[PDB]
């Protein structure tokens, strides 16, 4: 026969290998495909879809629909945050279980910009301005609007547009961040504050809800496929 | 304001092909090489082919409603002695016969069905590299259905309760037959136990109609849930 | 102004960017001449109106199940072995400028719902196909402990989207938000989505419609109606025989 | 008996390759891993064993670490795994350059965290020279076979 | 199959061998290099750099 | 005569033959518009002068740590998540024709220093980042035995170059010798050296400066000052937010 020399790796089974193998059903007349709607070519397509953030994971709200609603009211202006969460899309509990977080938890590395949309669900008669801020990491997380306004931010007029989108641009020392809580690849902070205040006339609800959505931008990518911690099997 | 960045990152590893380009364990089939009269040793085992006996591949697949792919099956065979006081054994040979729906299921480890004149069979020698075969897309539909919102039967008026009743979400769209596994060797004086781990790799994958991933523990072949209905942890609204 | 047959309706989402269409000759599995009732069946039918309250958890319908009793569409559905249709779903919910609340309207292909029992896949046909009345989501899961006469019904939990997935991710499905401060209607155009060119309408529900309160209804003082108007589109039917009469209740 | 073992991937458990690498500050390379597997009996009075099969699963950072030799994680649906048969030539795999930086850092003159004023002593403290630039995951190794009498 | 004959050296692991092997992470989008200063192509470059001699190795 | 911004200085080594440069568009990781303070921060700052004595073992500084309190450069460093800069280091040490002695000035990328304890990598941030005052090498290694209140400081031994390598080989690093009989100054031009295009200045020190007495100072009778003047070059900053305030002491 042809002289051959078996190298290391011979006879192993690497689950990630890509080798040919014999067909157990030769000459099978495969049913041809049809043009089903909604074909998906890349998992990032799913990550680019806005999905609702469970922003309110309090004891009484977590694992209910209330966890998706953040309550604003028409009280007097303050500089204290409405909501706060870290830019760890795979490991921050508010973001981990979003579609983006679910996809990222199958990968070790992620990079790219993010889109955070906020939808105001108060009455048409309610007016107000909010400030939505991204602070890159390395400093104290914004405790008040005075600090938050120094970072990237957007002023949202709820009276004008019920929805506001803030793009958190990719800014990182590393070319990729890990999909775990990691100090070296920490992604920064996201906060919301009252810019002026929510104002309502009489005979109007004085408390309303906003909803948060997160998605990946077109520059987003992931690497190093891995098993997720979000599913387990017992026994 | 932003600067000019010549982006180089690609999405090569997030293509649906790459996302499923892994062998995933879908079953652990236990068989025994032992005297036929022990009555505790299973001389052959029949496993209905499915991805729902495990969860990881199931969750990944159920990210989507419809799929179409060829399949690569890799069989990893391990064996061990069960006692030390009955001598030794010679290297075992295993038969893994694919029984498509309708073909006779073996009733005994050595009945006629193992002739496998028309069933594909793989004979694996213990210690050889894990056996491997490939199958094309064999769905009777134009795609596999991960979710089927319907019934195989519609009950009709005038039929008794027992008639027309079928499981919700159960259709023959996923009836792919079974694998029958035996040890071809006649028994040694000592009992041997083997496990065949079946690893499934979708290839040339196409998927349609993405879905939110499973968030609570799987409970049965359907979408039912009973336990672990509180996946979200507690976190303050204004806690970074 | 959207007109189909004799029906007219006076924000819009085409599911997967695919308008409903007839079976191409290159995708047709059955060989018999299809029935295409066109306007007589491809028209808007208005379902029974439901009531949105502060305590409402959500509503769900199945298509074509919700239209099974809608005139000639229902007749053609029950007279044929095979049926195919897209849909135009028009959810109508108006309120005052002083009301607040938001609805997520999701069209879900193969909207399988979780059962109410330890027995897997045990929801019986009658409960899985409620018709135009549809069903409602629940706040929590209640296991049915009646062994003699099991309810054998769905127990779809709202935050699990009735199928063990977080409701916040249901936006991956084709959807529209009705935000009372912005709009009073949602229009979803659903192509026929299935792993086959055509299927049994009575056995199989191609689409589910889930309406969840994303923001609870509120009013300074309250209940407001929600009305579904659904037109089947590009209807095709095959396999004519005696009429199917499904068992009920 | 340790039915499975988890080893964090690093070149610093031994010295020779470490010294050669640390001739330089930054490196960029693909890696070839070769696994040489040896086994032996521990006693003579409990019979014999059949040829063992070993699972070597790469667990990238964030993936669930196995807690038991036969827990769900060994399904390895997304983790690369190599199944090695005893007596076969040593297993071998290759990996490209996987650094999240543009090069591996053999020396990192810094911290993962900067402590901030007003934080207690316990907070903001990280090891000097420790960064996730070298967090490459782990290898989880088990014997797939069920146990023999010995 | 193609008739083959395994020669001596088959199944060995020579630590100095240069063979192909399967990639455990296929389709990985490698981070591209940057032009870091002070690249070294050959160890002799280091040997050509003057370094101080410990000429006085007395006890003290 | 070397001029940067408003500063002027009146033998020279470009580390790795690479002049400092700005990030190319093809190497830029962050996407936000960088801040380039140019002259306001890219200027010579003079550190506190140290004293070379017969008994001196050596001195060390970290960059950008040594400049963290240098006017607008320090402000930009602490106001931004990401920072990048090369340097021009000018060591100044004059003496008479009747003095003798030699200094080795080494610029070391990633100048990690050995600790003082059996606990690995235990040097705390405050001691690892002394600022403009820098630190000094020691003649020998003294293990810190205080368990209650460990010093958690570097113990850099001179002949081990503070990191377990023979000092004689430190010339592989970019370097200059100040031989009192020949010259009174050393100029090292350091490009930004890192495994990333840009990094966190507060977390990470890209360069270390080590000044070792290769030949002890002597005079026929003595102490002479050594003054470091460092100009950051091609400064870029990204990720503006509230100011970082590192914990001290
Ligand atoms: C030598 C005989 C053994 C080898 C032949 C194995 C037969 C495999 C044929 C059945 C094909 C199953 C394909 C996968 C089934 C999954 O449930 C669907 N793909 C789900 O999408
Ligand atoms: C089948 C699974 C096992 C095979 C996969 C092994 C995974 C290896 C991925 C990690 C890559 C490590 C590369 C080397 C790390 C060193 O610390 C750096 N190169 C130092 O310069």
């Amino acid at each position: 026969g042809l002289p051959v020399l078996n190298t290391p790796g011979s006879n192993q089974y690497l689950t990630a290998d890509n080798y040919q193998s014999p067909c157990a059903i030769p000459e099978f007349d495969v049913t041809p495909p049809i043009d089903i709607p909604g074909e998906v070519r890349n998992m990032m397509e799913l990550a680019e879809i806005d999905t609702m953030i469970p922003l309110n994971l309090t004891n009484q709200r977590k694992n209910t629909m209330d966890m998706y609603r953040v309550e604003l009211n028409d009280a007097a202006h303050s500089d204290t945050p409405i909501l706060c969460f870290s830019l760890s899309p795979a490991s921050d509990p508010r973001l981990a279980h979003t579609m983006l977080g679910e996809i990222l938890n199958y990968y070790t590395h992620w990079a790219g910009s993010l889109k955070f949309t906020f939808l105001f669900c108060g009455s048409m008669m309610a007016t107000g301005k909010l400030l939505v801020s991204y602070a890159p990491p390395g400093a104290e997380a914004p405790k008040s609007r005075k600090e938050a306004m120094l970072g990237t931010h957007v002023i949202w007029d709820i009276g004008l547009q019920s929805s506001c989108t803030m793009v958190v641009p990719w800014i990182s020392n590393t070319t990729y961040r890990l999909t775990i809580n990691d100090s070296f690849t920490e992604g920064g902070y996201i906060s919301m504050f009252y810019q002026t205040r929510v104002v309502v006339p009489l005979s109007t609800p004085r408390k309303m809800d906003i909803l948060g959505f997160v998605s990946a931008c077109n520059d987003f990518s992931v690497r190093l496929l891995r098993d997720t911690t979000h599913i387990s099997q017992e026994a | 304001q932003t600067r000019h960045v010549i982006q180089k990152r690609t999405r090569s590893e997030s293509t649906v092909e790459s996302f499923f380009a892994r062998g995933a364990c879908v079953a652990i089939i236990e068989v025994d090489n032992d005297a036929p009269t022990k009555r505790a040793s299973k001389l052959f085992s029949v496993w209905k082919i499915t991805y729902k006996d495990t969860v990881q591949l199931r969750r990944k697949l159920e990210f989507f409603t419809y799929s179409r792919f060829d399949m690569e099956l890799t069989f990893v065979v391990t064996s061990n002695y069960t006692d030390a006081n009955n001598g030794h054994a010679l290297n075992q040979v295993y038969q893994i016969m694919f029984i498509p729906p309708g073909a006779p299921i073996p009733g005994k480890w050595n009945d006629y069905t193992w002739q496998t004149s028309s069933n594909p069979s793989v004979f694996y020698t213990y210690g050889a590299p894990p056996a491997r075969i490939s199958v094309p897309y064999v769905g009777i539909a134009n795609a596999y259905s991960h979710f089927y919102d319907g019934f195989a039967k519609v009950p009709l008026a005038g039929q008794a309760s027992t008639e027309g009743d079928s499981l919700y979400g159960a259709a023959s769209l996923n009836d792919f037959g079974s694998l029958a596994v035996r040890v071809v060797n006649d028994h040694n004086p000592t009992k041997l136990t083997s496990k065949i781990r079946v690893y499934m790799k979708p290839k040339h994958v196409r998927v349609w109609c993405p879905r939110p991933p499973r968030a609570v523990p799987y409970y049965g072949p359907g979408v039912d849930y009973k336990d672990g209905l509180a996946p979200l942890p507690e976190k303050g609204l204004t806690t970074y | 102004q959207l007109t189909l047959g004799n029906s007219t309706i006076t924000n819009s989402v085409v599911a997967y960017g695919r308008w409903p269409e007839y079976i191409k000759d290159s995708e047709a599995n059955p060989v018999d001449q299809p029935t295409e009732p066109d306007v007589a069946a491809c028209r808007f039918y208005t379902l029974d109106t439901v009531t949105w309250r502060k305590e409402s958890r959500g509503w769900w319908w199945k298509l074509p199940d919700a239209l099974k009793d809608m005139g000639l569409f229902g007749q053609n559905m029950f007279y044929h072995y095979l049926g195919r249709a897209g849909y135009t779903v028009h959810v109508q919910c108006n309120a005052s400028k002083f009301h607040q609340g938001a609805l997520g309207v999701f069209a879900v292909p193969e909207m399988c719902l979780a059962g109410d029992s330890t027995t897997h896949m045990f929801t019986k046909y009658e409960n899985a196909n409620p018709g135009e009345k549809g069903g409602e989501f629940k706040g929590s899961f209640t296991l049915d402990t009646n062994a003699t006469n099991p309810a054998r019904n769905f127990c779809p939990v709202d935050y699990l989207f009735g199928s063990g997935v977080l409701a916040g991710n249901a936006f991956v499905y084709p959807h529209q938000i009705i935000n009372l401060r912005t709009n009073n209607c949602a229009t979803l155009v659903l192509p026929y989505v299935n792993s086959l060119s055509i299927d049994s309408m009575t056995k199989h529900n191609n689409w589910g419609i889930a309406i969840l309160p994303l923001a609870p209804l509120d009013f300074a003082t309250t209940e407001i109606p929600i009305t579904l108007t659904i037109a089947p589109m590009c209807c095709e039917f095959n396999g004519l025989r005696n009429i199917t009469v499904p068992r009920t209740q």
